[PDB]
């Protein structure tokens, strides 16, 4: 009785914010120990009653407060009570060390440590009748902050910490993490519901009055603010829930509007808005697919429209076609790299769209074939390489080459035009040729590059032979005219044998001399001369003034003949020159069109006479211009040769497959042929069927008896 | 009057061992081969072009194709056969 | 056995067998002790006779290095490298291809093989006898350094030493490949080698040994600037004078390279080119005109000058006045360039300037006549590119300045007409001309085009009939605006538009009735015909019924559904009263059917069309189609979508206003849906106003079962019978007030019943809440002085256990006073002083009165309210002070001219409370939206914000809070005061240990700080300043106080971690410099330990503190080029080694 009065007097001093001497602390500890020496239930009840009375008569102060007042009261009183309870637990270490431990193991039910007892008393006395007011005031303060006001965040943090700590099990007495039963059941659910309501109102109100572009900035700012709030004055366990709920309510409900605005932003180039949209929608799972599909469709439509605007002129102007394709690809590649953060899906969409509109477009529809694009690309390359920024445009052309399905057409056309550029010395630079060869090495295989290098080897051999022929002329009688020759392998060049021709007598000397020299140095070899690819220069001395004019061998033959007679008949010019009807007609038309040979339909009865008098403006005039129909005929021939080569390649692939696998089915054979030949062109099933049928007739493979639709190799 | 100043001519060289004829079959290189001229026109008769090799030897496509079934060497050479033209 | 059979067949003397064996071996490699066989087999097939087998062998080297022991990769690389130096070209080339393939397949970031390759590549490059080997080795090394530059950091000096002498070799290809290799090296080299290379380049340039080498060195510098950019900025002070000196040499090729180097410097290092823009611009302007063979290969220097000017203009916003002063006249005068490419470059530069322009506008307006005079000559040319550029410039200029081309239309229209009807014109030129015409017509007054309509109509009409559909679409787009111009409906035009009506109608109708044209032309034709009917439909003859039938036919197709709905909406709402009655009967059911087509835009459009058609054509209304449209509304009135609900309610209001006989059919689902929407917590804004208007319109009609009492019972039934949200009570009260003010004759009975309900003691809290809110809402607009006991009942309701009823009573007392201000406001003013017990609620009522009263009606009582508020400012009970401060601040808005200086007067002389009171009252006059008080606040707030220097503890906190509010809401009024308020804000972040006090009880320690609030407010202001205006403050004084903050209290620790994470993204360069100082507090916080005599709460608190600290650590770590730091690397190693830190690091992962 007398002891308890001292403990009460001392402990009531503990629960006031006034310092006490360490001697008084040890004095209270000693009196607690003396009271201990079961019989400790009376003291436990005494402390319980004192705590209940203290909370009961403290609650009367804060029953009628509102708004920030109750928050300040709760925070200050909670901090003071927390420290006082810690001190009291420090004082009563003996009791909770021995008596409480003994009670817990023997099977007591309502015995706790001093600190836990204080927490339970607080929860059951003061927290319970004030939690509604405290939570409502905290929510009102949060709403005030969300509307653009500066608040005291230390009021919310104290309430949150008090709610978190007042969640002890009080029965298990052992735990690892923190218990959030009171925190979730009193604050968090209401907080998330209020956040959802607030943002679902604000987003609708903003979208009803402002465009989407400003709403995106609003949403980004709101998300940053929510991260700030949750990391500043909330618990760490609500971060993921708040993030998901805010992202859903701010983005996932407006995906239709976002998809509608994506097309508008694509139509009128706005890269920043597209980047902001990509950043916003990237958070929603599986939300980027619709954007990818829309971008692919937009790129395809833009490419088709850009090609269509060029019109019919693009069918014979490679530069315009390739430049349009390059412009579209460059623009959308830059857009993908800048706004879409170089994502794999958008790159794939761009590649798919480019491959779609490069192979099939308006130009290919006019030509009724998909092989016009590689032809135009090859012609553009030839124009570039004919007579600084060349490297960049060659690299861009090579980027375009990746999307071409049928690359064999490009290879054939490039080989033919390189042969033309090598046989006649008109090349811009050898360095550009080497760079193009290296690029083709990187892209194409190795057989094509070796086939190309054979031509360079032949050119070098001819260059070596020319000077050594010149040396042989010095130790002999000389020649009246400057002579240059180019000897090429027959099987390594795409040139065909010339038509019938009668060599003019002014050129027989060089012919005989070089034929003798080549027969002497090389044995077993025969030379065939192409007079349709040979060119020279003529000098005239019967005009108003001295001109030198460069012309083909055919033009020399049909022009030097007029040295004897001023007038001639085309039916007799044929006998004089031994040129066929069509070639002579075209070359005569070319000569006539230059106004240097006066007399449109040409007939054997027509008469042609040399025109003197009128001359040319310049001293050097070129009359070696290409015929109009020759290019078209050459294109048709080289297009037919590609199909023939395709058939032969398919036959060879089937033969190899049958030699390796002795017995094979039909679908497996088709799949193997497609996967073997895919790097050059995509074959068609009827072509493979025709190749199989023609291979059967040649006694290479035969259909097995029974088990139909199955083949077998035959030796 | 016109006078020739300079000339730039182009020529091609081929083996003269065969006198414009196939080595495998005693027939011209431009006309139809024996194994296809004996038979009537068919799908096989459509393609009878001339095939060239790396050694710059020319035969009928069918002749060299049927020769290559058993042997793997150019008939006029001792080296492996590789197609380079058609 | 299969791998042995493959190797047996890979030497079969038959090409087919070898090819197939290699192919399926490669397929399989997509074995041990047998790899030594397959490797040798592949490296031997690399020399096969056939080409296909060689190609297969080369492709097979890719998947082979990924499925073999590391030892055999060494022999593969060695064999390839030694074959690259062989005497056979084929083997060299094939080995180079194979080595490139091997390098490509190696994973980046493997080290031994790269070193082995480099050791031989250096020797190969060092040779000066075989150029082909040099080129191959340079290509291989470029490929190697392109993707694996991060490794082999020890071979960089050797690579540099072998590469630099190759910039002198006679063949230029070697020089170009060397430049590429040097750029790739600089991309990821070290600091010392970069300095060595730059010094070598500068020394060689200074020597100037040969003319040929100088171009190569200038090109190398340009390439280095392009590749690195930010690493060369500290050398321009030495580089630029050299190229400036070299620009004067009489060589055409040298000048172009120097100008390209200038362009690269301008583009890639913007920070360090600032002092040299003045001389780069002058050189470019000097060399634009360079042409020594024409008096009016020298075009390349002009091209380079134009490109450099374009680059300079495109990346300097702050130099617009200088640009328009000096460079614009030169660009305008150069529009007459002889060559096409240089002209195009000049045009592109001027477009870049125009887009940058988006006062510069005044100078552009002054320059416009010269631009027009220059373009007039260029619009008459054979070339199409020049005309396209002219039209593009015209479009951009009109887009920048809307009305710039008012006085030049007479000289501009003939060029457009000439380009429109020229046979030698492409589709692109015509489309550009039509777009320019459309832009000009849209952004000019209709009166300037009147003399030119006779010349404009024929070419446009001809363009409508063009076979190509894009030109047709553009022509229709131009024609619609031409129709608007020819006869405006908002201005009194005197123009006679009769002659061209037939032409426009005839050209548009043929496109309208096509059924085979593209969809775009279909929609454009529909829109154009709608505009034609809307504007000039009175002068049309008998074609209007047929056109409207076509409009009906287009309403049943999915492709052209929305466009014709919008066209019908446009036609219906026209001053020209068009007769849509023959269409209406068959058109209303289709529009009603559109309401179920699950598309938002179609729903909104058809609702608007129905609203306008009902409003304007009510004479020909039929009950059948009204029922048809009413049948689909109930699914639309929902809380999921509020805009559609608002449109539906507006349609119902219009129907009640114009067709009151059909409201008997809304007594089923529609009314239930509306009532349910009334109780929704999401009702706000337009929907609430629409609901109130609909109720007011419905009451007056007089339909049965829908009277005042029926609607009142349906609204207030749920409350009396038994509402889980507070907003529902407010919505119901507003609806009840609207109903009461609709019919005033029944108001007194309802008011008396509400008074009895709130007075009765048997009623629940829900009834009292609704009764008080309804009384407050009704008294807002209706005078309630006839009820004698209203004040007594409300004041009795003030003292109630529930807080909601008390707040409702205060709100009602505030709202009732607005109806009769003279009768009620003096009563409230007297009651505030009379009864001290209830003042926190009377002040809230006064706040409501101030916030919700007319300006004219509150002027007389301003002095009385001000006197009372200033009397009550000095109050002991906090909370009563906040409400009076808010009342004072909101009163300041009413008549701010005279009240604001009176508020400022108390700062000089007053007590501590008065200064804090006025500073707090200032913040309540700041809002996000612009306000009339803004000009006064911008001038006056300096006097309020200079209170940051004050002996009083609280007033500094109040000033900081006001500054934070101003920064967050309206930053435009504090930006110019930053230079004078920043030091005071920074000073408040100090600890000030004078105020710290510590209380002791035994071995336990408790600290109390009286300056924590001020520090927290200052750090909050700093966080706000981060987002508000980061370009107006030093970024280096900020980090010092941030570092001070990382050792501060727990809340400040969290805030500072958040600021650090945010600053890791914005201006990362400043953070990188300070990274050494930043990590030390982070490491100290992460590794601290608490005493063993503590409860679990401290442990948990330290746990989340550590988690946030290492989250900030990771955010710092994500900064580019930050792992290569001493303290950062030490911290990473310590975290990896220590399990305690590693576990928590994995926790945040
Ligand atoms: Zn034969
Ligand atoms: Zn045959
Ligand atoms: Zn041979």
């Amino acid at each position: 009785d007398q002891i308890w009065d001292d403990l009460r007097a001392g402990i009531q001093q503990v629960y006031t914010r006034q310092s006490m001497a360490k001697s008084r602390y040890m004095e209270l500890y000693t009196h607690v120990y003396n009271y201990c020496t079961f019989v400790g239930l009376e003291l436990y009840k005494r402390l319980k009653e004192f705590l209940k009375n203290y909370l009961t008569n403290l609650l009367k102060d804060g029953e009628d407060l509102m708004d920030e007042s109750v928050l300040k009261f709760y925070t200050q009183q909670w901090e003071d009570y927390r420290f006082s309870s810690k001190v009291l637990n420090g004082i009563c270490a003996y009791l909770n060390r021995h008596w409480v431990r003994r009670e817990c193991d023997e099977g007591r039910k309502g015995i706790y440590e001093i600190y836990s007892l204080a927490l339970v008393t607080w929860r059951d006395c003061l927290f319970r009748p004030l939690n509604k007011q405290v939570t409502n005031a905290v929510l009102k303060l949060i709403e005030k902050e969300r509307n653009g006001e500066t608040i005291n965040t230390r009021l919310i943090s104290g309430v949150v910490q008090s709610y978190v700590e007042l969640g002890l099990n009080e029965d298990d007495a052992f735990a690892k993490g923190p218990t959030l039963t009171v925190y979730k059941e009193s604050f968090e659910s209401q907080f998330l519901a209020d956040t959802e309501r607030f943002y679902t109102r604000e987003s609708t109100e903003f979208l009803q009055q402002n465009p989407v572009t400003e709403y995106m900035k609003k949403a980004e700012a709101r998300l940053l603010e929510e991260q700030r709030r949750v990391q500043v004055y909330l618990h760490e366990s609500t971060q993921d829930e708040l993030a998901r709920k805010c992202e859903q309510v701010l983005i996932e409900k407006h995906l239709e509007i976002f998809h509608t605005e994506f097309q508008n932003l694509l139509d009128a180039d706005k890269n920043e808005d597209l980047g902001r949209m990509y950043n916003l929608v990237s958070r929603i799972q599986d939300g980027l697919g619709e954007l990818k599909k829309l971008l692919e469709t937009h790129i395809h439509n833009q490419g088709l429209a850009a090609i269509e605007k060029c019109g019919e002129a693009a069918l014979n102007d490679p530069k315009m076609y390739v430049q349009t394709v390059l412009d579209v690809h460059k623009k959308y590649n830059a857009l993908v790299m800048s706004a879409f953060n170089n994502d794999a899906g958008f790159v794939a969409a761009l590649d798919k769209a480019c491959g779609r509109f490069i192979n099939n477009n308006a130009v290919t529809k006019m030509a009724q074939s998909s092989s016009k694009s590689p032809e135009l690309l090859a012609r553009y390359c030839d124009s570039l390489l004919k007579k600084a920024e060349l490297e960049d445009t060659l690299n861009q052309v090579m980027v375009v080459f990746k999307y071409i399905e049928d690359k064999d057409v490009f290879q054939k056309f490039y080989a033919k035009m390189l042969a033309k550029r090598l046989v006649h010395q008109n090349s811009a630079s050898d360095d550009a040729e080497a760079s193009m060869i290296s690029k083709l090495k990187q892209a194409c295989g190795f057989e094509y590059t070796s086939k190309l290098q054979r031509m360079f080897q032949d050119i070098g051999v001819s260059k070596d032979l020319n000077e050594q022929f010149k040396k042989h002329l010095t130790n002999s009688e000389p020649l009246d005219l400057d002579f240059s020759i180019q000897v090429l392998s027959s099987g390594s060049w795409p040139f065909q044998q010339s038509c019938t021709f009668a060599l003019p007598s002014e050129l027989e000397r060089s012919y005989q001399r070089f034929t003798a020299f080549y027969a002497s140095r090389h044995s077993g070899r025969k030379l065939t001369w192409l007079y349709q690819l040979s060119k020279g220069e003529l000098v005239t001395n019967c005009f108003k003034n001295r001109y030198t004019l460069q012309a083909s061998t055919f033009q020399m033959a049909i022009l030097l003949q007029y040295n004897t007679e001023d007038a001639y008949t085309v039916q007799q010019l044929t006998d004089s020159t031994q040129i066929k009807m069509d070639i002579l007609a075209q070359v005569l038309q070319i000569l006539l069109k230059s106004k240097l040979l006066v007399l449109v339909e040409l007939k054997p009865d027509t008469l042609i006479k040399l025109y003197l008098g009128y001359k040319n403006k310049k001293l050097r005039v070129n009359i070696n211009v290409p015929m109009k129909t020759e290019q078209k005929q050459e294109q048709e021939t080289t297009h037919k040769n590609i199909e023939e080569d395709r058939k032969l390649l398919i036959q060879a692939a089937i033969v190899r497959i049958m030699k390796m696998r002795k017995v094979l089915k039909h679908q497996q054979l088709l799949g193997e042929v497609l996967t073997q030949l895919s790097s050059r062109f995509k074959p068609r099933v009827p072509v493979i069927k025709k190749c199989i049928d023609i291979l059967i007739e040649k006694e290479y493979l035969e259909r097995v008896d029974g088990e139909k639709d199955t083949y077998s190799y035959l030796a | 009057r016109f006078e020739v100043k300079k000339w730039n001519a182009v020529a091609l060289w081929a083996w003269d061992i065969v006198v414009d004829n196939c080595a495998i079959c005693r027939n011209h290189i431009m006309d139809l081969c024996i194994e296809c001229q004996a038979n009537q026109a068919s799908a096989t008769s459509e393609e009878c072009t001339v095939a060239w090799g790396v050694c710059n030897h020319a035969f009928h496509f069918h002749c060299i194709s049927r020769w290559l079934k058993t042997r793997q060497v150019c008939p006029l050479d001792n080296r492996e056969w590789e197609f380079q033209k058609y | 056995y299969h791998i042995s059979n493959l190797l047996e067949k890979m030497t079969s003397s038959d090409k087919d067998f070898r090819f197939m064996a290699t192919n399926d071996l490669m397929t399989e490699l997509q074995d041990d002790d047998s790899e030594r066989k397959v490797v040798k087999m592949i490296l031997k097939l690399l020399e096969d006779k056939n080409g296909e087998v060689q190609n297969l062998a080369v492709k097979c080297l890719g998947p082979l290095v990924s499925k073999v022991k590391e030892y055999q990769v060494e022999t593969i690389v060695d064999t390839l490298c030694t074959n690259m130096l062989s005497d056979k070209e084929q083997l060299r080339d094939i080995s180079s291809i194979g080595l490139k393939t091997v390098i490509g397949e190696l994973p980046p970031a493997a080290a031994n093989v790269c070193k082995k390759i480099t050791g031989r590549l250096t020797s190969a490059i060092a040779k000066q006898e075989d150029v082909s080997v040099q080129l191959e080795a340079l290509d291989i090394m470029a490929d190697m350094l392109s993707r694996q530059g991060g490794l082999l950091v020890n071979f960089h000096p050797s690579i540099l030493t072998c590469l630099l002498p190759q910039l002198t070799s006679p063949r230029l290809a070697v020089r170009k490949r060397t430049i590429i290799a040097l750029g790739h090296l600089v991309m990821s080299c070290g600091n010392i080698v970069f300095v060595d290379l730059i010094e070598h380049l500068l020394s060689e340039l200074s020597k100037n040994d040969s003319m040929s080498t100088t171009r190569t060195y200038i090109q190398c510098i340009a390439a280095i600037s392009r590749q690195a950019g930010h690493r060369i900025g500290e050398y321009l002070e030495k580089i630029i004078p050299l190229v400036v000196k070299f620009c004067n040499v009489d060589d055409d090729e040298l000048r172009e390279y120097c100008i390209q180097a200038f362009e690269s410097f301008v583009r890639r290092c913007p920070k360090e080119v600032y002092p040299h823009v003045s001389t780069i611009i002058n050189i470019c302007l000097k060399y634009l005109t360079y042409d020594p063979n024409y008096n009016y290969m020298s075009w390349k220097v002009r091209r380079a000058a134009a490109k450099c000017l374009d680059a300079v203009v495109s990346t300097r916003h702050e130099m617009l006045p200088e640009f328009y002063k000096t460079v614009s006249p030169a660009l305008i005068s150069r529009f007459k360039e002889r060559e096409e490419n240089v002209k195009a470059d000049v045009f592109h530069a001027y477009l870049s300037l125009l887009k940058q322009t988006r006062t510069p506008l005044t100078m552009l307006q002054s320059q416009v006549p010269n631009i027009v005079k220059a373009l007039h000559k260029q619009m008459k040319e054979k070339s199409v590119k020049t005309r396209q550029c002219c039209f593009n410039m015209l479009t951009e200029l009109v887009n920048v300045l809307p009305g710039a081309l008012t006085q030049h239309i007479p000289v501009l229209v003939p060029g457009i007409i000439f380009s429109l009807n020229d046979k030698s014109s492409s589709s692109n030129l015509k489309i550009d001309a039509l777009s320019c015409l459309y832009v000009i017509l849209c952004n000019h007054s209709p009166q300037v085009f009147h003399p030119h309509v006779q010349a404009l109509v024929p070419p446009v009409v001809a363009c409508v009939g063009d076979p190509f559909y894009k030109i047709t679409s553009e022509a229709l787009l131009v024609t619609q605006q031409l129709v608007k111009v020819i006869r405006p409906l908002d201005q009194p035009s005197s123009f006679d538009a009769t002659p061209y009506i037939k032409d426009l109608f005839t050209c548009t109708i043929k496109r309208l009735k096509a059924a085979d044209i593209d969809q775009e032309v279909k929609e454009r034709a529909i829109s154009c015909m709608g505009q034609i009917i809307c504007n000039l439909g009175d002068n049309l003859g008998s074609d209007l019924p047929n056109t409207l039938q076509i409009f009906l036919e287009r309403l049943k197709n999915e492709i052209t559904r929305l466009t014709t709905v919008k066209a019908l909406t446009l036609i219906a709402g026209s001053p020209l009263k068009i007769d849509l009655r023959p269409v209406l009967g068959e058109g209303v059911p289709i529009l009603a059917s559109f309401l179920r087509k699950n598309q938002r835009a179609l729903k909104l459009g058809t609702l608007s069309a129905l609203d306008i058609l009902i409003k304007n054509y009510s004479d020909s209304l039929t009950a059948a189609m009204i029922d048809a449209v009413l049948d689909e509304l109930p699914p639309l009135i929902s809380e999921s979508d509020m805009h559609v609900s608002q449109m539906a309610i507006s349609f119902l209001t219009t129907l009640a206003k114009v067709y009151p006989s059909s409201l008997s059919k809304i007594s089923g689902s529609i009314l239930n849906e509306l009532i349910g929407l009334v109780r929704s917590p999401l009702l706000q804004g337009g929907a609430l106003s629409a609901m109130l208007d609909f109720f007011q319109a419905l009451v007056v009609t007089g339909t049965n079962n829908l009277g005042y009492m029926d609607l009142l019972r349906m609204l207030t039934g749920p409350v009396y019978s038994q509402l889980t949200h507070k907003q529902s009570y407010y919505s119901i009260a507003k609806c009840v007030a609207a109903l009461t003010r609709a019919c005033p004759k029944e108001g007194p009975a309802v008011v008396g019943q509400f008074i009895q309900d709130v007075k009765n003691s048997r009623s629940t809290d829900s009834i009292r809440l609704l009764a008080l809110l309804s009384l407050g809402e009704v008294g807002h607009h209706i005078d309630l002085s006839g009820q004698l006991e209203l004040k007594s009942v409300i004041l009795e309701a003030f003292s109630s256990p529930s807080e909601e009823v008390k707040s409702a009573a205060s709100y009602a007392l505030g709202s009732i006073s607005v109806g009769n201000l003279p009768e009620y406001l003096p009563f409230v003013l007297q009651e505030i002083t009379s009864q001290p017990k209830r003042q926190y609620l009377l002040l809230h009522s006064l706040k409501e009165i101030i916030s919700s009263a007319s300006v004219v009606g509150l002027k007389p009582y301003v002095e009385n309210i001000w006197a009372l508020l200033l009397k009550h400012c000095e109050c002991a009970e906090e909370g009563t002070r906040n409400v009076v401060v808010e009342c004072l601040g909101k009163l300041t808005l009413i008549d701010p001219e005279t009240l604001l200086p009176r508020l400022k007067g108390y700062l000089i002389s007053g007590s501590s409370y008065a200064r804090s009171s006025v500073v707090t009252a200032v913040k309540f006059t700041i809002s996000d939206h612009p306000q009339p008080i803004d000009p006064l606040l911008k001038n006056c707030i300096g006097d309020f914000l200079k209170t940051l220097e004050d002996p009083d503890l609280n007033v500094r906190r109040v000033a900081l809070v006001t500054f934070n509010s101003a920064a967050h809401n309206k930053p435009s009024l504090i930006r110019d005061l930053l230079d004078t308020v920043l030091p005071h804000l920074y000073n408040e972040t100090k600890v000030r240990k004078e105020l710290i006090r510590e209380v002791e009880m035994g071995p336990f320690k408790h600290t109390v700080d009286d300056g924590l609030d001020i520090r927290k407010a200052a750090f909050e202001c700093m966080y706000t300043l981060l987002d508000s205006c980061l370009d107006r403050l030093d970024i280096f004084e900020f980090l010092n106080h941030v570092e001070d903050g990382l050792k501060d209290h727990y809340d400040i620790k969290m805030l500072t971690f958040l600021m650090l994470v945010r600053l890791s993204t914005l201006c990362p360069s400043a953070v990188l410099q300070r990274l050494d100082r930043l990590v030390e507090p982070l490491r100290a916080t992460c590794t601290t330990k608490v005493k063993a005599n503590s409860v679990k709460q401290e442990f948990e608190k330290q746990d989340e503190l550590k988690r946030s600290a290492m989250r900030a650590v990771a955010a710092l770590l994500t900064i580019p080029e930050a792992e290569k730091s001493p303290l950062m690397s030490e911290f990473q190693s310590q975290i990896s080694s220590n399990p305690e830190l590693a576990a928590i690091f994995e926790s945040i992962q």
